[PDB]
């Protein structure tokens, strides 16, 4: 659907250039560590990772926050913003705790995301856009986490749940607001990727160092 | 409205070449100004300089 | 008797992602008592020649989906310097739907990975190898990150890396939420700090790449492989798989299967032999079949008559009028829409496309629109031709590929599926009176 968010921004209490942001000590080392990752003369490189920190040590992204690293880098303000509304992993409005991302993609649809989706909606009450009152819990919809495989999956904060039922979904919001910390991975008994079925490869001991070399190597 | 007296305010004649208009103007009787013809100089167009390694011409957006 | 005419039924010994799944050690100390990191410092000082040598006899192609001749690629950087630095970016972005290879590779066996980068670097003559992962994999970039240190600490990359006398760097980079960078030039201008829009070709990677400077961007199944195929030569590698479809693949089979799974396969494997020996077979019998994406969102769907025979490789699915893609199986069975599974993979490019050039940010979108309308059938049939001309206006004429991956699928399903959309249209006509 239409995204319904806006790319202009309009200053506001909450989010304006005077609101108070900037990296503490450890982050200023870490982006110290970061900006050495590219050579003298290309300091731009480091917008990317710059900005993230910057959610990471805020939860979203403030103008004042763009205007901080635009300012470190040594970047104008505009290329900072259009690097912040181009990419989707950044949070220009404030988000909940735990930010679900459901993927809905073909691959993660004919495994039943739907059911997973209505599951989560009617546990907490929200809808696929909104923020629970608590501001425990945002949840969205996002294309093909990369697990086709282990369909269906969710996203929390940078880590992935999958093989999901609505069953294993309602316990792991269960598990999260209680301030437990819910195991990421695949919830069917499967580990990861294999096939469900006994293992059809990979069922021999690994081979050790030259097993397969080749002469006068 | 807008009124005028000049009965030339709308004569506009083409021509081929310089040359040509010269001599039509001269053979009426007219004086003429004559201003030479400004052509665009070529430039060397590179996509690739976008991308500079250590020089300016290097664009911060696309 | 040689020239297999059967390909399938590879060997444990003959794999090469041998902790695909994690069941063992994916720290530097079971990776070595698997075969990694062996004999790499004969390796870099048999020269960048031969290593480029070796991957041309081994006859590999871009892992990425595109399947470029690897060896012919590489050599593009064998020229002398001109003053700048040289640079191996390994694009680990997947963001194929359907295609979930590259996160075990990094997730599971992260120092071929970083072997192979340094094999490559020393054949490209390359300084230092940039990383680019999806930002969605945090934790395997954390794991990539800490198999790097572990290289690090023993000596086998940075300064003198593995004693070869040689210095190359590994750095990773975090990508956010864009499937567009895994486009090459997209990849490179994210890199470069800016919005992941891609470059016009020319000039080449080669020529002007990160940072300006020659830049060789490599698929990290093509980068992992490196390592082994020198290891075990070229002619090993050749071996499997049809003439020019040498080696193994990383295949993942996603939809109606009863065992979704990511497996390792020779080449030219039936797509049915896939299927139905690691995957489980369809859910409910392979007569339920209805249709197969075999290379990713951006191949053409094929029919269930054209799946029992089809062979998993480059040329034989051109033949079959699709592509091998990324190898990413999709499995739709009688009882799916089809329409409405190809009008979710038009909107996902709708959502990815980066609105550089006119075809794709305005065509995608629009085939978008039809194709939601086409779910309901609100259309009427003469607009179905109307839409493979838009798909065919729109192909060729964008900066990338991802106008070609847009209108690809919705040509699948015209091609094979337009009595579905006309009875859908004969329906809304006739309930709306
Ligand atoms: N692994 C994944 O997750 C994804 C894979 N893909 C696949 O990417 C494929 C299309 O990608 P493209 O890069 O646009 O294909 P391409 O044919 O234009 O390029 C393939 C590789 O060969 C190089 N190359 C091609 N022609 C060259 C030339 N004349 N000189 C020097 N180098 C040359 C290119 O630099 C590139 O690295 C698609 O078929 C798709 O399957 C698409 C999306 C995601
Ligand atoms: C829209 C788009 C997305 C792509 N995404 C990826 C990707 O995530 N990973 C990848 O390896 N190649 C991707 N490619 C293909 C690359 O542009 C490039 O051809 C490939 O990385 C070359 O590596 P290889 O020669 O080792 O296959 C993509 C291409 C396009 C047009
Ligand atoms: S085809 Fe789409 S993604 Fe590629 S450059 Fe054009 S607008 Fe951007
Ligand atoms: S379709 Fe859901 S992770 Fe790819």
């Amino acid at each position: 659907g239409a995204g319904g968010a806006l790319f202009v921004h309009r200053d506001t209490p909450e989010n304006n250039p005077d609101t108070p942001f900037d990296f503490t000590p450890e982050n200023y080392k870490r982006i110290e560590a970061i900006v050495k990752n590219y050579p003298e003369g290309h300091k731009a490189a480091a917008v990317l990772p710059v900005l993230d920190l910057a959610q990471r040590q805020n939860g979203w992204l403030p103008i004042s926050a763009m205007n901080k690293v635009a300012e470190i880098l040594q970047v104008p303000p505009m290329r900072v913003y259009e690097v912040a509304t181009f990419y989707t992993m950044y949070n220009r409005k404030p988000v909940g705790k735990y930010h679900i991302q459901v993927c809905t993609t073909t691959p993660c649809m004919l495994r039943n995301s739907d059911s997973i989706l209505e599951a989560i909606q009617k546990k907490l009450g929200i809808k696929v856009g909104e923020t629970t009152p608590d501001k425990l819990f945002t949840l969205i919809e996002v294309e093909c986490l990369g697990a086709c495989v282990n369909a269906p999956m969710v996203q929390i904060n940078d880590n992935y749940y999958e093989d999901l039922t609505p069953k294993d979904i309602e316990e792991i919001i269960d598990e999260l607001k209680a301030g437990k910390i819910p195991k990421p991975g695949p919830r069917s008994g499967r580990f990861s990727c294999e096939p469900a079925g006994g293992l059809t490869s990979l069922t021999e001991p690994p081979k050790g160092p030259g097993f397969g070399v080749q002469a006068g190597l | 409205w807008s009124s005028t007296a000049d009965p030339l305010s709308n004569l506009v004649l083409t021509f081929s070449t310089k040359e040509d208009a010269v001599a039509f103007a001269e053979k009426n009787g007219w004086s003429f100004d004559v201003e030479e013809r400004k052509v665009p100089k070529p430039k060397s167009k590179s996509y690739g300089a976008n991308f500079s390694w250590n020089k300016r011409t290097r664009v911060s957006t696309k | 008797a040689p020239k297999k005419t059967s390909f399938g039924s590879l060997k444990d010994e003959d794999r090469i992602f041998t902790n695909l799944y994690g069941r063992h050690d994916w720290r530097l100390k079971g990776a070595q008592s698997r075969g990694d990191w062996y004999k790499t410092k004969e390796i870099l000082l048999k020269g960048p020649d031969w290593i480029l040598g070796e991957v041309k006899t081994s006859g590999l192609r871009g892992r990425g989906g595109a399947g470029f001749p690897t060896g012919l690629k590489w050599s593009f950087m064998n020229k002398p310097s001109d003053g700048r630095p040289k640079y191996l970016v390994v694009n680990a972005d997947e963001g194929e739907p359907g295609t979930c290879k590259d996160r075990e590779i990094i997730r599971h066996d992260p120092h071929k990975l970083v072997e192979g980068c340094l094999v490559g670097g020393r054949a490209m003559g390359a300084r230092a190898a940039y990383i680019y992962i999806r930002g969605e994999f945090y934790n395997e970039a954390s794991n990539l990150q800490v198999a790097i240190r572990e290289a690090y600490e023993a000596g086998l990359i940075g300064k003198n890396a593995c004693g070869s006398g040689y210095d190359f760097d590994v750095f990773v980079v975090r990508g956010a939420g864009a499937y567009i960078c895994g486009e090459e030039t997209a990849l490179i201008e994210s890199i470069e700090g800016k919005q992941g829009k891609p470059r016009l070709k020319p000039p080449f990677p080669a020529d002007v790449g990160v940072f300006g400077c020659p830049t060789t961007v490599a698929n990290v199944e093509t980068v992992a492989v490196s390592p082994t195929i020198c290891r075990r030569g070229g002619a090993w590698f050749a071996s499997f798989g049809r003439e020019r479809n040498s080696g193994t693949k990383l295949f993942n089979i996603s939809g109606h299967v009863n065992h979704p799974c990511t497996v390792e396969e020779e080449m030219s494997v039936p797509l049915k032999e896939l299927i139905e020996k690691h995957a489980g077979g369809v859910i409910g019998g392979w007569d339920n079949l209805l249709a197969v994406i075999p290379g990713g969102s951006s191949t053409p769907l094929i029919p269930k008559s054209v799946c029992e025979t089809v062979l998993m490789d480059f040329d034989a699915l051109v033949q079959a009028q699709t592509g091998l893609g990324t190898a990413a199986v999709i499995v739709m069975d009688r009882s799916t829409d089809i329409v409405k599974a190809i009008a979710r993979l038009i909107e996902f490019y709708k959502h990815e496309s980066c609105g550089q050039c006119t075809p794709c940010r305005e065509g995608v979108d629009w085939m978008n629109k039809v194709m939601a309308r086409f779910v309901k059938g609100d259309a009427r049939p003469a607009e179905i031709d109307s839409l493979w001309e838009i798909s065919k206006q729109i192909e060729g004429h964008t900066i990338c590929a991802l106008g070609d991956g847009a209108a690809w699928p919705v040509q699948g399903l015209i091609r094979h599926f337009r009595p579905e959309l006309e009875e859908r249209m004969q329906q809304f006509a006739l309930q709306h009176q």
